[PDB]
């Protein structure tokens, strides 16, 4: 399948994240957010599924939050008044139809 | 009900890691912050 | 069909968790080694 | 609370099994596994298995730890062979009924 990755930005937030699929829309399997400080191993950030369950990676409670419409599968995720050290490549990453899939990933300063 | 409790699986599952690697990521971050 | 999708994503996620859990088993014992 | 008792381990230097039957939901197969915890550290898992035949394992125990089952009398299988002298490890099933997770007496099975 094909996806879309964008919406990150470069700050020191007041920005929006928009994560869609080109297809397989809203057949909402388990689908996840990622980040990675460079030269290291990429990992878990945030995940939402058939229920949009309210859980992410511990470092979020009050800072990273989901929000979805099936508009073009352009699920979102809330990234406000951030915490700096996350400054790294972010990437939503979804697993659909019995197989995993990966987005682009964008270099992002947060601080 | 075949759904209801089969569907009842994932949410604890997806909650497991989300809590799990937190410290595991925090500790290895805390591995990195003070060791190398 | 619905049951099919739920089932498949279950098997994928247990694959994922097992690999991740072995990895951090290795990482935590490594942390303990550098402790000792 | 559902008494998921497991037992039948041994303490020596290999289908040793915390005989992992049921008193509730006789193979009410929703979600189940085994865990482990190496001393002085946190807990973990040797192998996570699924009522749907997808019974995978912790990445290391490959080649020696395989799980199967016998639901016809509710008897899931912890089958091993050729004890690796490291194999001092904790063995116990784990299960998740109604979403609520479940545990037993468990055992740090003393085996080489």
């Amino acid at each position: 399948v094909q996806l879309q990755e964008s919406g990150g930005g470069l700050v020191y937030d007041s920005l929006r994240l928009s994560c869609a699929s080109s297809r397989s829309i809203d057949g909402i399997n388990i689908m996840r957010w990622y980040r990675q400080a460079p030269g290291k191993q990429r990992g878990m950030v945030a995940v939402v599924t058939g229920w949009g369950s309210t859980n992410y990676v511990d470092s979020v409670k009050g800072r990273f939050i989901i929000s979805r419409d099936s508009a073009k599968d352009t699920v979102y995720l809330q990234m406000n008044n951030l915490k700096p050290e996350d400054t790294a490549v972010y990437s939503c990453n979804a697993i659909y139809r019995g197989s995993e899939y990966w987005g682009q990933g964008t270099q992002v300063t947060v601080s | 009900a075949k759904i209801a409790e089969l569907q009842a699986t994932i949410e604890r599952l997806t909650s497991e890691a989300a809590l799990a690697e937190g410290a595991l990521e925090a500790a290895r971050r805390d591995r990195s912050r003070l060791q190398m």
